[PDB]
């Protein structure tokens, strides 16, 4: 029940318990942390509105994603669980891309204010509809899951995991680019650290480590650090966004 | 009835009708034949003190809140210091800014001391 | 369908980034209530030069807090007025309403200052520069303003100093760049990155 | 001289004691209290 | 006892901060320029009048209800007809207008920063009288219930009680310590309370000419921006700074509640003529109606 399956089929069983337990504890505490995040962000409430809706949407997507991954991994219901997990992870990734591109456009193209309704319409579309299109087209093409794992495979499902990897890697790459640009426009030795610290979990650059999981899958260090970071992403969000926010910490 | 008296070298200022401690106080001189000039300031606690550059370290300002009085101690007066000295009040309590201390028709200052050496 | 018109009104309002102008009477306000809308780089600024009102400014300055930035033009040759100008800047920096908005400072009449210095403040004796005399005086005045600028409230807002002669015509680009920087800083502030 | 005339004209005004003022204010408030939605 | 008024309605159509308002419908003046005539019960924007001058400072609703006046730092009191182009532009002042009120459908009184209060006329735009004396500039006035007198509050620690017909002052009250920026008559017409920058609403009495009560509490140290009595006058709704409003017991000088829910400074705190509910402006571009 490892987490490194999300970017490779290899997942060698040299060390089962450490990677299987770090994944489970990270997922459990990350669903709990994200529940807390929705609770605190509820009733707290343009740039602020757009950022807030992006935050609640990405938090909801992560919450549902790890919940469905748990129920899929613990257990043809899981065939549908694979579809739900795929769709919700892609929705979360596209919300991540939307936040990154909005930040880039807001830092580069000041004096160009777009209409609010068009803004939320484009965001909801690119965050939800395209993942739905990817899910329906891939499930139609291949019908899928693994022989003994309820997740899309490689041999009979090379196109499924390619369709999960390529948008993930592209989104992480563009998020890295806009983060580099933001640091350039913000660089002052502690402020840069603060910005990277608050941005990396929300923009999810940690998923880029999955590169190694599909290149150097033989090594287990990359698997364990991947599982740790992308299972504790929820805790990171709840901690790194809120305590760093002195305003909200006081409030 | 906010009314500030005046006397007086050691210039003295007596204020009545309001709580002396809350409001920051200023000394501002109207030289003969030109616009007003600000001479120095003193806050509620007396910790923050500042003077114009010309009189830097020559004068000395001090307020006695218990007696509700303000004092300016002019030492080694030069003939360029001849003016009419006014004892102006900051227009609001518990604020670090006095916007109109040097206004031509200010309301919270009243005095006359034609100091001439 | 009043909301339909109000949507276009919102677009027009957010399109125009407002300003304000403030300075002494002798300072070169004109060379840089009067409204002068002007466009640069396809963005329209609508500044204001208030001249009809009396000298008491504790009453109507408070209603210039939504301004994107206050332009503060200061005479830099009339030494007698300079201290008074500094006090005005203090009252703009410490106000409970103008704390959020930044200030773009212009030190007018640099050519006049050069002519005067080539031909009040005792701290000038123990001062060093950060032809030599004129630049020393200019940067001394700039540092005199920047000291009070950075004394308090640095995080919420920051001051942008500039030296402008009475003949230059690059003021529009300077204020455009400063407004761009200010808006960038607000956008970063809303993101908690800073 | 204008201020002197102002104080001179304002001083010569007939006034009722503060107790009567408070009493009639209380009476007016009590009479009209029935029609106060707040 | 303790008053527990809650938001009956919220009007949120303005583009930017609002500076004033007045009851009849409900007019409201913004900084963006719009002078919106809101509906109180249905919240529909009955009118959206653009203004030539963006900088507004006040707004009025004549008792006949056919006209609406507004003016600001432009020094011009623009009077608009609602039966919607500008009807006239009264222009004789040398300072920003702070408050204007309608005696009738034929004339209006203005309170500028020129340390004078003018008594305009709508027919020809000529100052019938020019009340003057206050050394500082006026910030707020309030007509008497009979309309034969009106009081004004200066930026000095003073207030005055001018008579419209005579054209001369009648009394002066200088019990304050700082600027006055709000006044409203007692509904009977023999007393009035004046908020001030020193954070102390004080109630002067015309017959006695003295401060009967002072609504001072040591805890609060933030200035007042508006005052208003209720129908019976027992309550005194004072709109403080620090993003809150406090209701005082007018006679007992004792606290009786709080109105809160604003994300920025309050700038006008009127009440209905019939007293069925109260309104409140805000610098957050959010009119509210409590009851
Ligand atoms: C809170 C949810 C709404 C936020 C809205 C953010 C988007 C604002 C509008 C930008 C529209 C850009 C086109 C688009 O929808 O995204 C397409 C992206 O995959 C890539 O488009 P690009 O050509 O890189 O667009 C960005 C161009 N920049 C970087 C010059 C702004």
């Amino acid at each position: 029940t490892s987490f490194s399956i999300l970017m490779s089929p290899f997942v060698p069983s040299t060390i089962f318990p450490v990677v299987k337990w770090i994944t489970y504890v990270g997922l459990g505490i990350s669903i709990g942390s994200l529940i807390l995040c929705l609770i605190i962000e509820a009733l707290f409430w343009q740039t602020s509105h757009t950022r807030r809706i992006c935050m609640v949407n990405i938090a909801l997507s992560l919450l549902i994603a790890d919940v469905w991954f748990i129920v899929g991994a613990t257990v043809g219901v899981c065939t549908a669980a694979v579809f739900f997990t795929h769709f919700f992870y892609l929705s979360l990734f596209f919300w991540m891309l939307m936040l990154g591109i909005l930040l880039a456009y807001r830092i580069i193209l000041v004096f160009h204010h777009m209409a609010q309704h068009l803004m939320m319409a484009v965001g909801f579309c690119l965050g939800y509809g395209c993942p739905l299109i990817i899910s329906v087209i891939t499930i139609a093409v291949t019908q899928y899951k693994r022989k003994d794992v309820c997740w899309l495979n490689w041999s009979n499902g090379s196109k499924p995991l390619l369709a999960f990897v390529v948008p993930a890697l592209a989104i992480v790459a563009v998020n890295f680019v806009v983060v580099l640009l933001v640091l350039t426009k913000l660089w002052t030795i502690i402020r840069v650290g603060k910005s990277l610290l608050i941005l990396t979990p929300l923009l999810g650059l940690t998923w880029g480590f999955g590169i190694g999981t599909i290149v150097d899958s033989q090594n287990l260090a990359w698997h364990v650090i991947f599982a740790l970071l992308n299972a504790f992403q929820g805790f990171f969000i709840l901690c790194f966004g809120i305590l760093l926010d002195s305003k909200l910490r006081q409030l | 009835q906010v009314q500030l008296q005046e006397s007086g070298l050691r210039l003295s200022c007596a204020a009545s009708g309001f709580t002396f401690s809350n409001y920051k106080m200023n000394w501002v001189r109207q030289a003969p034949g030109k616009g007003l000039e600000w001479v120095s300031d003193i806050s509620q606690s007396g910790a923050r003190i500042s003077y114009t550059g010309s009189v830097k370290g020559r004068f000395t300002i001090s307020r006695d809140n218990a007696k509700n009085t303000l004092y300016l101690q002019m030492n080694s007066l030069k003939p360029e210091d001849t003016a009419v000295y006014y004892c102006a009040r900051c227009p609001a309590p518990f604020t670090r800014d006095c916007f109109d201390v040097t206004s031509t028709t200010y309301a919270y200052r009243g005095q006359g001391t034609q100091v001439t050496v | 369908k009043i909301e339909k018109q109000l949507q276009k009104d919102k677009q027009v309002y957010r399109a125009t980034h407002r300003l304000l102008l403030l300075g002494a009477d002798n300072s070169g306000k004109s060379t840089i209530i009067f409204e002068t809308k002007f466009q640069v780089d396809k963005v329209n600024f609508h500044m204001f030069d208030v001249g009809g009102q009396r000298d008491e400014r504790r009453k109507w300055i408070q209603c210039f807090n939504d301004v994107t930035a206050i332009i503060f033009v200061v005479d830099s040759s009339d030494y007698n007025r300079l201290q008074e100008a500094l006090n005005l800047f203090k009252s703009i920096w410490n106000n409970r309403w103008l704390r959020t908005i930044s200030v773009i400072l212009f030190l007018n009449k640099q050519d006049l200052l050069a002519e005067k210095v080539l031909a009040y403040f005792p701290e000038f004796a123990r001062y060093t520069t950060p032809d030599p005399r004129v630049t020393r005086a200019k940067y001394f005045i700039r540092d005199e303003f920047l000291r009070i600028s950075t004394a308090s409230g640095d995080g919420r807002h920051y001051c942008y100093p500039h030296f402008t002669c009475a003949v230059d015509t690059e003021n529009a680009r300077r204020i455009f760049n400063d407004c761009k920087d200010i808006i960038l800083q607000m956008n970063l502030r809303e993101y908690n990155l800073v | 001289r204008k201020l002197v005339e102002q104080l001179k004209m304002e001083a010569n005004i007939d006034r009722i004691k503060v107790s009567k003022a408070a009493a009639d204010l209380m009476a007016y408030c009590e009479a009209h209290a029935k029609e106060d939605p707040l | 006892g303790r008053i527990q008024m809650r938001t009956r309605r919220t009007l949120r159509g303005h583009l930017a901060k609002i500076y004033a308002m007045h009851w009849g419908l409900l007019v409201s003046a913004s900084q963006d320029g719009k002078l919106i005539i809101w509906d109180s019960y249905t919240t529909n924007k009955v009118h959206a009048i653009p203004l030539r001058s963006s900088w507004v400072m006040t707004c009025a609703y004549a008792p006949s209800g056919n006209y609406v006046a507004c003016g600001g730092l432009d020094n011009i009191c623009s009077i608009y007809n609602l039966k919607v182009r500008v009807s006239r532009e009264l222009a004789g002042h040398t300072g920003y207008l702070s408050c204007c009120r309608f005696l009738d459908d034929n004339q209006i009184v203005t309170s500028s920063g020129d340390t004078t209060c003018a008594l305009w006329d709508i027919e020809t735009g000529q100052q019938t009288t020019t009340f003057t004396g206050h050394t500082g500039d006026v910030m707020s006035l309030s007509l008497a219930p009979d309309t034969r007198l009106f009081v004004s509050g200066a930026c000095d620690a003073s207030a005055k009680l001018w008579d419209v017909r005579e054209g001369m002052c009648r009394q002066t009250f200088t019990g304050h310590e700082s600027d006055i920026n709000a006044i409203c008559f007692f509904p009977n017409g023999n007393a009035f309370a004046t908020g001030s920058d020193d954070a102390t609403c004080r109630l002067f009495d015309l017959r006695a000419d003295q401060e009967l009560m002072t609504y001072s509490h040591d805890n609060i140290i933030c200035g007042i921006t508006s005052v208003s009595f209720s129908k019976s006058g027992r309550l005194l709704l004072a709109g403080y700074d620090d993003f809150n409003c406090n209701v005082w017991d007018a006679l007992k000088a004792d606290r009786a509640g709080v109105l809160a829910g604003h994300d920025n400074r309050v700038s006008c705190l009127g009440v209905t003529d019939d007293g069925m509910a109260v309104a409140t402006g805000s610098w957050d571009s959010f009119l509210k109606i409590w009851n």
